[PDB]
RNA sequence: CUGGUAGUUAUGGCGAGAAGGUCACACCCGUUCCCAUACCGAACACGGUAGUUAAGCUUCUCUGCGCCAAUGGUAGUUGGGGGCUUCCCCCUGCGAGAGUAGGUCGCUGCCGGG
RNA sequence: CUGGGGCGGUCGCCUCCUAAAGAGUAACGGAGGCGCCCAAAGGUUCCCUCAGAAUGGAUGGAAAUCAUUCGCAGAGUGUAAAGGCACAAGGGAGCUUGACUGCGAGACUGACAAGUCGAGCAGGGACGAAAGUCGGGCUUAGUGAUCCGGUGGUUCCGCAUGG
RNA sequence: GUCAUGGAGGUAGAGCACUGUUUGGACUAGGGGCCCUUCUCGGGUUACCGAAUUCAGAUAAACUCCGAAUGCCAUGUACUU
């Protein structure tokens, strides 16, 4: 991988503030918000729309 | 609106296979590769072949399509 | 029968020694009228010979034509002296050489097929022999 | 989807490089093969079509390595050794279709710093 | 890394189990993800290309390659070379990572979706996954990037069947 | 499209004619060539 | 027996089927280091050996495709003769292409391990 | 020049057919090109493989960009055609200026004038770890003598001698 | 000059592997006729057209998967001149 190409790839919790579940995922974009999961290897966190296992279809 | 034709440009074998060449012989005058530079042979910017030392030149067959000549010592 | 389109508007008459290479046999036909010695066949007596054959079969069974007019031929108007480069095409010709079947024909009785052949061959340059497969 | 045969490929490549690159009576072809685990050295004549001092890293002598590069080195060292045995010195490396890179770089550096002339 | 843990783990297994695959090398594996971007707009302005290469390296986390055209086109108004749509090729846990994301936070986030539709296999083993809108990926950010664009997403497996491949994508959570 | 003469820095003498296109190369090109005189290579410029 | 590397017009290739593996060879696992990707450790490069013969590789089987290929005959034709001549015929020597009987799932080295 | 002359057309160079399987070969015979271009479209090192079709997929249409499969070349090769070219001569990238100076055994072509190829030697280089390759470009058109002028250089001459 | 041997070369012939020209059949994507709600988008229709695909069959100065006879170049320690 090369290096000062392309963005950060640092590790990132998503949230969905209605089912209430918890997953790491890297991406960009971190906003820098503390989480409760693991919170000794600390990531930021991100508050997303409603996840699969929320979404009706899906469950 | 014909009536042209450039000047013919002698192609073709200038030694024949069996005989002695010295050094610097053109063996082939031709356009592209029809015939490949063997061994002792070289091919010159139009693609023309010579003898790099004296000998006796060959014409042999490649591999099934295309075909070589050499000079042997 | 014209060629759609030509790579060379312009073409060497050419020979007609030996016997042709391909269509001496009959191969779709009961009936083939075949060429005994060479000529060029032109579309206008292809056509000829091809209303004079099916009419007298009344829109009965099947009529193969088994030469084309591939070769063009050109001619200078009269008047013209030699030379100023080759005349303009004139027509269409079929070199059909000795031993080539020209028509197959099939899906009516012999004695109907042999009457509607010899109605041909009276439209053609050629001798012509009837042969059946 | 088809995964690529890496060695197909690689005497592709090798096909270009002994395009250009013969061994001779006077001066023979150092060509060397690379596997996973190990590597191998031949110096060889095209004209005659005939193997001369060889060497592998699996032969009993020399079996001691810490890297591959490392052990790529000692092959360089004693296949070297072996055609000074023989009495051969001017070779011409024939990369075997292989990056002149790690390995057989280190294979070449080694041999050249021994009795091989290129 | 959380999906090829699940993979490596409760997959392979199951998935080996149903088909009575010989060894575990026949059991089909996600070799490549490769996003395509498809701008033909920028033929007309240059400028426009520059945001969708930059909205799609976010997506991603990993900047594109802007493909250039290959043959020139009077109809589009093209010509050979000029840039033409961006390519990325996503490998490994970087890979599973988008993926997940992609079942997980993105494919929700449509007014609606059947699911893994059978007509959208290659007949190989391949899935091309059509994404209509850009503002779907919650890293994109539509209130702040101008054009949608669009998106395709395709799924290269080492499945040999789609029934086979259709099994992968379905146990990896894909609708 | 143009014929030019690249004269030796050093040597002074131009001994080497090329040609170029001067829309697409304005500026006076610059080679090194060898100069017979000095035996040597030197960097050449257009006139 | 297997790895490497050569020669030989594919009789050697393609396709189909089967078997085999710690001794190699592979895939395979990883990206700290050398070195990589116009993005991607895919490749290249480097470090490994948990897993696997699935694939490549190796061996075996087959003539479906390809390739090779007689004999005979025929076309053509050098030379010598004749005709009625858009052309055709005879004598002598040479002799295809197509088609065909058949052949082929190679053969021949050198080096390392077993 | 000319199937009388005029009118028309043509005039040098390259490629093909005519051309009869070496070379050469005519016609106011049949077809096309040229009077350039390229600082890379040259050199070298390394890496690579094309056309098209099928199938699936946002804007997206018969056709743009992805993906897989099949694909000896149905592409490409600055430009006509022919001969070549997939160890590529086709396509990328890095470094470069050999698109070098003195030459040149020996050949080809040829009435002459010209034209063509050339190993190798010396000088000093580019690329490459090396082997090596490089005196432009896949090859074959892209040009015009002498005389007379112009410009630059010059261990040459300088009409008694120095200029 | 002949004999023997080697070789370059694509004509005659032939062939259809490529490129053009071309016949018949089968197959089949479109388009066009003919009604329908219809936007003739798609059906139920089809020898009015038609691009591929294949089977069989033709054809070529500027086609060639092939390919002679001759002629040509050379070698000989061959025989004559
Ligand atoms: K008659
Ligand atoms: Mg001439
Ligand atoms: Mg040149
Ligand atoms: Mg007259
Ligand atoms: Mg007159
Ligand atoms: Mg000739
Ligand atoms: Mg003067
Ligand atoms: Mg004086
Ligand atoms: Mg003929
Ligand atoms: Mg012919």
């Amino acid at each position: 991988m090369k290096t000062g190409i392309h963005p950060e790839y640092r590790p990132v919790v998503f949230v969905d503030t209605s089912t209430d579940f918890k997953f790491l995922s890297g991406s960009t974009k971190s906003s820098s918000e503390t989480i409760k999961w693991e919170d000794g290897n600390e990531y930021p966190l991100l508050r997303v729309e409603i996840s699969s296992d929320s979404h009706p279809f899906y469950t | 609106s014909n009536g042209r034709d450039s000047e013919s440009k002698r192609l073709g074998a200038k030694r024949a296979d069996g005989q002695f060449v010295t050094g610097g012989s053109i063996l082939y005058r031709q356009r592209g590769t029809k015939i490949y530079p063997g061994t002792n042979v070289g091919r010159g910017g139009d693609d023309t072949l010579f003898a790099k030392t004296d000998g006796v030149v060959r014409f042999e067959r490649m591999g099934r399509d295309k075909k070589k000549v050499s000079v042997y010592p | 029968l014209v060629p759609k389109r030509v790579k060379y508007r312009r073409e060497f008459r050419g020979n007609m020694r030996g016997r042709a290479k391909g269509g001496t046999e009959v191969a779709f036909g009961e009936y083939g009228l075949q060429a005994v010695e060479a000529s060029w066949i032109t579309n206008r007596q292809i056509e000829a010979a091809r209303i004079a054959m099916t009419r007298y079969m009344k829109r009965g069974g099947k009529v193969w034509i088994k030469i084309f007019p591939h070769k063009s031929y050109t001619s200078k108007p009269i008047g013209v002296r030699m030379g100023k480069g080759k005349g303009a095409p004139e027509g269409w010709v079929s070199p059909v050489k000795r031993g080539k079947i020209m028509f197959e024909i099939a899906g009516v009785p012999e004695d109907v097929a042999r009457e509607a052949l010899r109605l041909a061959a009276h439209k053609l340059p050629v001798k012509t022999k009837i042969v059946k497969r | 989807i088809t995964k690529i045969d890496k060695n197909k490929v690689r005497k592709k490549r090798h096909a270009r490089v002994r395009s250009k690159i013969s061994g001779t009576e006077s001066r023979p072809r150092l060509n060397v093969f690379r596997s996973n685990k190990n590597i191998y050295a031949q110096i060889i004549d095209d004209v005659n079509g005939v193997t001369l001092a060889s060497a592998s890293n699996l032969d009993k002598d020399f079996g001691s390595a810490e890297s591959k590069v490392d052990a790529a080195s000692k092959v360089g060292e004693l296949v070297a050794k072996r055609a000074s045995e023989k009495g051969i010195t001017s070779v011409t490396f024939d990369r075997g279709g292989y990056l002149y890179h790690g390995r057989v770089k280190a294979l070449a550096e080694a041999a050249r710093e021994n009795g091989l002339e290129f | 890394n959380r999906l090829k843990d699940q993979y490596l783990k409760e997959i392979v297994p199951a998935l080996m189990s149903k088909f009575n695959y010989d060894s575990v090398m026949e059991v089909p594996k996600i070799d490549k993800i490769v996003i395509n971007t498809g701008v033909g707009d920028a033929t007309a302005n240059a400028k426009v290309l520059d945001s969708a290469v930059e909205e799609l390296a976010l997506i991603t986390g990993q900047k594109p390659v802007i493909t250039k055209a290959k043959n020139s086109i009077a109809g589009f108004r093209l010509r050979e070379g000029m840039p033409i749509g961006a390519k990325v090729t996503l490998r490994g846990e970087r890979m599973y990572d988008f993926l997940d994301k992609l079942v997980t936070v993105s494919l929700p986030r449509v007014r609606d979706f059947r699911g893994v539709s059978k007509k959208a296999f290659d007949g190989r083993g391949n899935y091309t996954l059509g994404v209509r809108e850009q503002l779907i990926f919650p890293e994109i950010d539509y209130d702040q990037v101008s054009k949608v664009r669009g998106m395709d997403v395709v799924i290269v497996t080492t499945a040999k069947s789609d029934e086979e491949s259709h099994e992968l994508l379905t146990q990896l959570g894909m609708p | 499209r143009v014929n030019i003469t690249l004269e030796c820095t050093e040597c002074g003498d131009r001994n080497y004619i090329t040609t170029k296109n001067k829309r697409e190369n304005p500026e006076r090109i610059e080679l090194k060539k060898y100069c017979p005189r000095l035996r040597r290579v030197t960097l050449h410029r257009e006139t």
